[PDB]
């Protein structure tokens, strides 16, 4: 049985712009299996009501999913991606950097 | 130029959590059209592209019915593979399957396509000739031997050789206002100092369609495919794509370097520098 | 448009 772990991605639609409403996604692929946890986060707490692409693969047959959640970046609010996967020995936390 | 139709499908056992998921997209090129969702409250396809609404009952029912009819059969080959595999039926396993076609800027069939996996691993794949077939094991063998004799190859090369290509062209031209739209790449280069001694060059990439493109940077001319530092292709969530392009460089010897931008959407390929 | 015929491995 073959085990990829996720690569991860947390960045924003638009250049962050303060004030301005966004779009905060966490996408996550390369994986195998599909069982994967993410969740979204504000200054360490889960947001509610963050939606997913559906399940597809590339041609390595590798698992994506777009985790998305619509939000206002300011200069304080701390944003992060927390992912979970049968290859990771605990959660992944992968901080947002408005620069990748 | 050229253009693409896929179907994608992921079954994937829970044991003891109730029947096997189901999950199915189709695309054209980069685009997603269509979506199935076994554990969806009301199982149906739907649209998910606005060129596809048009399609009236008939299309979505006949459409529906294959998605159920094939997480059926995706259910009753997992079960098949336990055995061709000598594995328990405690754990959990995936089967993927893709197919799709491919056309030239003239409309004409470029390759067809049709192949399996199980648990991430190649399984069965149809041959570009859509004729013969290549199975990555004995147990894969075991299901050449049963499409060989049912003549698979032949009803999966009518279909690709006409209907896949024939619906492909039907919804380029319905939605010809997107998928025969480019959208080139908006760049620029930003520069982090990450101490005295260094700093990072980062070409960026974005809003672009489709999702192909090619980012590389380059020292006093020289391409640094071994020091570059290049993120996967992302979506944004609005159809179009990111990406980016990372060297780290020795201060003040930032304009020795170049990032070169490729993509269908520009009538020439960029070149780009920082400005200090 | 999808592919029918049902074909178990």
């Amino acid at each position: 049985m073959i085990q990829r772990t996720p690569k991860i991605q947390v960045y924003s639609r638009h250049p962050a712009e303060n004030g301005k409403s966004n779009f905060l996604n966490c996408y996550v692929s390369g994986f195998h299996p599909s069982d994967i946890e993410v969740d979204l986060l504000k200054n360490g707490e889960r947001i509610e009501k963050v939606e997913h692409s559906d399940l597809s693969f590339s041609k390595d047959w590798s698992f994506y999913l777009l985790y998305y959640t619509e939000f206002t970046p300011t200069e304080k609010d701390e944003y992060a991606c927390r992912v979970n996967h049968v290859t990771l020995s605990q959660p992944k936390i992968v901080k947002w950097d408005r620069d990748m | 130029g050229s253009h693409s139709m896929r179907y994608f499908h992921t079954s994937v056992s829970r044991p003891g959590r109730g029947e096997p998921r189901f999950i199915t997209v189709g695309y054209v090129d980069d685009t997603l059209f269509v979506r199935f969702d076994s554990d969806a409250a009301s199982p149906r396809e739907e649209p998910r592209a606005p060129w596809i609404e048009q399609e009236g009952p008939e299309y979505w029912d006949r459409e529906t019915q294959i998605c159920k009819a094939k997480a059926q059969t995706d259910r009753e080959d997992l079960r098949t593979l336990l055995r061709y595999y000598n594995q328990s039926e405690a754990g959990s396993h995936t089967l993927q399957n893709m197919y799709g076609c491919d056309v030239g800027p003239d409309g004409r069939l470029l390759r067809g396509y049709h192949q399996d996996a199980y648990d991430g691993k190649d399984y069965i794949a149809l041959n570009e000739d859509l004729s013969s077939w290549t199975a990555a094991d004995t147990a894969a063998q075991i299901t050449q031997r049963k499409w060989e004799a049912a003549r698979v190859a032949e009803q999966l090369r009518a279909y690709l050789e006409g209907e896949c290509v024939e619906w492909l062209r039907r919804y380029l031209e319905n939605g010809k206002e997107t998928l025969q739209r480019a959208d080139p790449p908006k760049t620029h280069v930003t520069h982090h100092p990450i101490s005295d001694h260094e700093a990072t060059l980062r070409c960026w990439a974005l809003g672009f369609y489709p999702a192909e493109i090619t980012l590389t940077w380059q020292r006093d001319g020289e391409d640094q495919t071994q020091d570059t530092e290049l993120v996967e292709t992302r979506p944004a969530g609005d159809r179009t794509f990111q990406k980016w392009a990372a060297v780290v460089v020795p201060s003040g010897e930032e304009q020795r370097y170049t990032c070169h931008v490729q993509h269908e959407g520009l009538p020439k390929p960029l070149t780009l520098r920082w400005e200090p | 448009s999808r592919y029918w015929a049902i074909r178990t491995r």
